[PDB]
């Protein structure tokens, strides 16, 4: 369709080499603390 | 170890939650025992 249409017909060169992402949020989980034994502790109904 | 301490641990929840289950019922139906014994008061007053 356009007329500006890059005609360039050849292999290019390497420019930025792909890197790992320099992001320091979220490539890991959320931590998540979790015991039945924290439901350790009971009552003694005494009164009544 | 756990998976055992979990299962005793929802029966002892479990259990609590019937104590109050009974109770209540038992709550409810004092009421109702007591009225029940005040028209057989009236029906003895009726008889007499």
């Amino acid at each position: 369709e356009n007329s500006l249409s890059t005609t360039s017909k050849s292999k290019r060169q390497v420019i930025v080499p792909v890197c790992m992402p320099k992001i320091h949020y979220s490539p890991l989980k959320t931590g998540l603390c979790y015991d039945v034994r924290m439901r350790y502790h009971a009552k003694i109904f005494t009164s009544y | 170890k756990r998976l055992n301490e979990t299962q005793r641990q929802n029966q002892l929840d479990e259990i609590k939650n019937s104590v109050g289950l009974t109770f209540k019922k038992k709550q409810e139906v004092e009421k109702s025992i007591n009225d029940s014994e005040k028209r057989l008061k009236h029906a003895m007053t009726e008889s007499t």
